[PDB]
């Protein structure tokens, strides 16, 4: 048991790597997207802004027209440590991407709604002058 | 079908109507028509990877788009142009972007202005190698992000500013930035982990100080050895502060060698550590 | 008297670093006057001035030792004010100092006559201010040491800060 | 010394333990973020396209007054 | 030795980092989930405007 | 602005006009005016946290919207009604949502239809406790997701389907669902990661087979010992298969106690593991 | 370019025209122009770093927008004003937001109302130090979030509420909140691991009880000796309950010293721990 633990747990330290390494792989796909999506939402936000503009004009037109075993076991830890730093790297990129976009969602939701109203009002004045 | 044909038709219509042809309403429908033409051309140019032609074409459509009276859509067109030129053959990548921000900024759109502002400072460094002009942008942009309460982005920029400020000898101006970005990081228990590296950078950046500018900054740093995250921060520092106060360019140059084990040094650290390495040598036999 | 804002700097040359004196500009003060550096409403330190061209107007340069005692910083802003001593009851008549090899690189066991140390110390640090617990460097026979004031007496009244004169007896 | 060798193991496992679970989170993570990634691919679609629907409307309205 | 009994928290601390990382992302899911029902539903009304604006074109233009 | 008053006037205008009121034109807008009224009512109803009334109010504005010809914004109202009743104290949360999907479905909006479809199957289970219909919805919903290219979500629902299918005796149908969701997961080497647990669940689910359906399912599983994710799936399984094939309700009951260390056993696993723990004793005493 | 000129023209145009200026119609088209003017001014006042001017300017454009009937975009303007005053030097940062919510709320927009509601309680606490009103907001806001079924968000706010409730001596009312947020966070396996801290906080918060409660809550908690995370919750608590029931202010302050190694104590914990440490002495010397 004594050795079945100083080695088995040692295998866990070795595994402790792929465990925190597979996490990076899982983090990459996330970050890679969070970044890709970040730029996407930029062109997406343009939509809420593009519509925000046109609607103003559209409304006006509708208004104008409407009217050594332990030595290694100690090293593996250092390995985990070096990787722990990485976990911080992603934790920040993921964090700064989350907070920057959440607030972006706010602006999107705002303008999107603001324009929704203009569409409804215009749709109630246009539907009548149909055909 | 061909872009070379479209550019031609677009040209023969992008002319302010006058006299009888102008009639009662010359209309901006012509200039806009041409804009749509050039956009259609620039795109197929972007197909044959002609880039150069794509970009210059977009510049045309956008330029006319200004004569149309619609600064917004034009601005984003300038962005399209920048996107072409950037990953292209010629330059203008810097021009288009400047021509875009001059529009977003004056239009009252800082939120996006900073978005392209950082892209700008990001190119003016990794390409033009114009650090002095890059930092100015990383900074002004961070001011905008900080204006939009977007702490996160603002810090992303500040790190760049200070990060490259120390490279341009601006060490004190660097530590100040690290101190600010460091204080405005504790209020958020979601940055605690990162707050270390900040203190490490700031304690490393030295404006030729000989005192405890760092020996005091290391103390301000609340740490408890069995924390680790922190071990990758002040531990080494302490050992560096002793090696400097004793003009020993061997204890410091050895510590950088050992520390480069538990935590590899990036190009930044390498360059600075070497500068500090020289501040010792020139000081010993002087 | 009233006071004036200044900026901490670095010691010009080693010569002024072996005298334990706050180097200043000739366009501000003069070699001989005394001042009191103010960094906090609870921390008051007294130094001796010594002009030098290298110094820039509106700033006081200190040595590494001093800067490791007063806890200053080349860049911060300090308030220096003129200070006058009362040679009638402040002159040092018997000041004890703790000495120990400054550099661990030059450590020997050879004998060093103290009588000769107190004769060269008063001949180099004469007409200067010293405080209890002050740190500095001493150059004796091309050998650097680390002094540390322990007690200061007048020519008995224990004083926190005094003015080393010519007939100053040091132990 | 046995005592230290046994106490060692005790702390090592308690460590091994906390580890395995942290790994469990990323697994679920990659399954969440991705499940959300597809929820955005349609957004970008419905957005830049809505810009076309609105653009076609604002254009027709203008040419309906001049 | 001590590194083992020590490094133990070097991860228990990260176990907390992800605990928030898993939550942060999930918080965005709901923010984007609702935005998915108001943004898509938004253009939905735009479709009504596209049809209405198209007809006002075949009568007054 | 009295609630019940709005509810009254709204009724005063929600009706085909006639006499001098009808005048020249009809009232396709009257019905819309009423919708806006009831909405204004449900607003203050949601204010005083009287939800119930708010929901019943939205049901009115919504039903009326249909009598106007506007399925879109109508269905959205049904959603508001559902959210109200849901968070509210009465029921109806099921009716509004059904009345919402029929619209998102007939109209041509399956993305959103499935979005509310999962909410539905989730309520019909955690509330009404009607799994026989919940599964039906979880499934049809996953089908819609699987047609929107939306793979993940599709699987999200499938997991629910099989998950609650095995908790209803449908053990075999469960392993089959796990096989499908397991095959449609390998195509994405970004899912390789979760494709384990599926094999674990499937191997655990037993329709009382006498062969080695599990010993075979664990074999089909490609695993490598040094692997980590995998050690959290088949490794245990093998030991459980041996403890079953040897009618030993001790090695199994102790192995499930050990695995519970390296990997915490959720509710599901527990329940099923106990079902197998009884099949062993039952086979011992058969 | 010239804000001082725009503000002037701004007021010179925002006025119900008459005589020949009014003609037949006049109002909306004009007042809106003024709104755009003040926005244009406030913008450069923002780059000018005046803030105060920018804020009051947005207040002008905002107030004006209302005189045109457009509560929506208006309220969003008030948000801009709030953002201004916030990162500015004067007050009004709180007023703008109140003027924003009074609009979003009555408009039936609770989803965004809560968005700025939490921002509000956040300023009213971090700045105004008005905890009594802040709690009222964090709470009502959480109710809105809970209405949208935005669980996580609602919990974020609740955590705020309880967290600042224990600081204001309201210990019992805090544990209750931790109980609620604990019962509505178990069904989701993505919050399992987290439910710990809740039980830890709830067990720490003592309404000066002289018995179980904490010894009962620690029991209600589901833990396993092989648990990893649970080691950072009750395992400590038990030892604390024993050091309390035995009025030993030597075993409590010791165990907290050990725990400050495996899981560092945040400001909160420290504050309350010291409070409990004092209650022990206050029972010893009595």
């Amino acid at each position: 048991r004594a050795d079945q633990l100083a080695d088995e747990s040692l295998e866990s330290t070795r595994r402790m790597l792929q465990l925190v390494e597979e996490s990076k792989d899982a983090g990459i796909r996330t970050l890679v997207m969070l970044d890709e999506q970040g730029e996407q939402l930029d062109r997406v936000e343009e939509g809420m802004n593009h519509i925000n503009q046109d609607m103003k004009e559209a409304e006006k037109n509708l208004k104008d027209l409407g009217k050594a075993r332990e030595n290694e076991m100690d090293e593996n830890l250092e390995q985990v440590s070096g990787i722990i730093g990485n976990l911080r790297h992603m934790a920040l990129d993921m964090g700064n991407e989350i907070d920057t976009q959440n607030r972006q969602i706010d602006r999107i939701m705002e303008k999107a709604d603001s324009n929704k109203t203009r569409i409804d009002e215009a749709n109630q004045r246009a539907t009548k002058m149909l055909g | 079908a061909e872009a070379m044909a479209l550019l031609a038709e677009a040209e023969r219509k992008v002319k302010n109507s006058q006299s009888f042809f102008s009639g009662l309403f010359g209309g901006s429908s012509k200039i806009e028509e041409a804009c749509e033409i050039y956009a259609r051309a620039a795109n197929m140019f972007k197909m044959a990877k002609n880039w150069s032609a794509a970009g210059n074409a977009f510049c045309q459509a956008a330029q006319l788009h200004l004569q149309l009276q619609s600064k917004h859509d034009a601005a984003t067109c300038f962005v399209d142009a920048g996107n072409a030129f950037k990953k292209a053959d010629p330059q203008e990548a810097i021009n288009c972007l400047m021509r875009a921000i001059e529009i977003y900024t004056d239009m009252g759109r800082f939120t996006i202005a900073a978005k392209h502002h950082i892209s700008i400072a990001e190119i003016y460094e990794t390409e033009l190698v114009d650090v002095e002009k890059a930092i100015a942008h990383y900074e002004q942009s961070a001011d905008y992000y900080k204006g939009e309460e977007s702490n996160s982005s603002a810090n992303k920029c500040l790190l760049k500013v200070a990060g490259y400020a120390a490279q341009l000898e601006q060490y004190q101006k660097a530590i100040d930035i690290y101190e600010q970005v460091g204080t405005s990081a504790m209020d958020s228990p979601l940055l605690k982990y990162s707050a270390k590296d900040y203190f490490f950078k700031a304690a490393l950046c030295h404006f030729c100080i000989d005192m405890l500018n760092a020996k005091l900054a290391v103390q301000k740093y609340e740490e408890l050895f069995p924390a680790f995250s922190d071990s990758r921060e002040c531990k080494l520092m302490k050992k560096l502060l002793e090696a400097h106060e004793e003009q020993n360019v061997d204890s410091y140059t050895e510590s950088v060698k050992e520390y480069d084990s538990i935590s590899r040094l990036d190009q930044w650290l390498t360059t600075m550590l070497l500068r500090i390495k020289k501040t010792i040598q020139g000081d010993e036999e002087d | 008297m009233a006071g004036r804002s200044m900026q901490a700097a670095r010691c010009p040359t080693d010569e002024l670093s072996l005298s334990n004196c706050a180097v200043v500009s000739e366009k501000d003060y003069q070699s001989g006057q005394h001042v009191i550096v103010r960094t906090s409403p609870n921390h008051k330190y007294i130094f001796t001035l010594r002009t030098h061209p290298s110094v820039v107007p509106g700033s006081v340069a200190f040595s590494l030792p001093q800067r490791k005692w007063a806890g200053l910083s080349i860049g911060q802003e300090i308030e220096v004010a003129l200070y006058s001593f009362d040679k009638a009851k402040q002159c040092i008549g018997t000041m004890t100092i703790e000495i120990d090899f400054l550099q661990k690189k030059n450590i020997d066991s050879n004998p060093y006559d103290t009588d000769k140390m107190a004769a060269e110390f008063i001949q180099q640090f004469n007409n200067q201010a010293f405080s209890v617990g002050q740190q500095l460097v001493f150059s004796f026979n091309d050998k650097l040491f680390g002094l540390l004031v322990k007690d200061i007496e007048a020519m008995r009244q224990k004083i926190e800060v005094g003015l080393v004169v010519g007939n100053s007896q040091v132990a | 010394a046995l005592s230290e060798i046994e106490t060692r193991h005790s702390e090592i496992i308690k460590l091994e333990n906390s580890i395995r679970e942290l790994h469990d989170m990323f697994m679920d993570m990659a399954m969440l973020v991705e499940s959300q990634g597809e929820m955005i691919d349609r957004i970008e679609y419905n957005v830049e396209h809505a810009v076309d629907y609105v653009e076609r409307a604002v254009s027709d309205t203008k040419k309906a007054v001049k | 030795n001590r590194r083992l009994q020590q490094t133990q928290a070097q991860v228990d601390e990260v176990v907390d980092i992800m605990r928030v990382n898993v939550d942060k992302v999930l918080e965005r899911d709901q923010k984007l989930s609702e935005l998915d029902d108001r943004a898509d539903a938004l253009q939905a009304g735009a479709s009504q405007f596209e049809t209405s604006a198209a007809k006002l074109k075949r009568k007054y233009w």
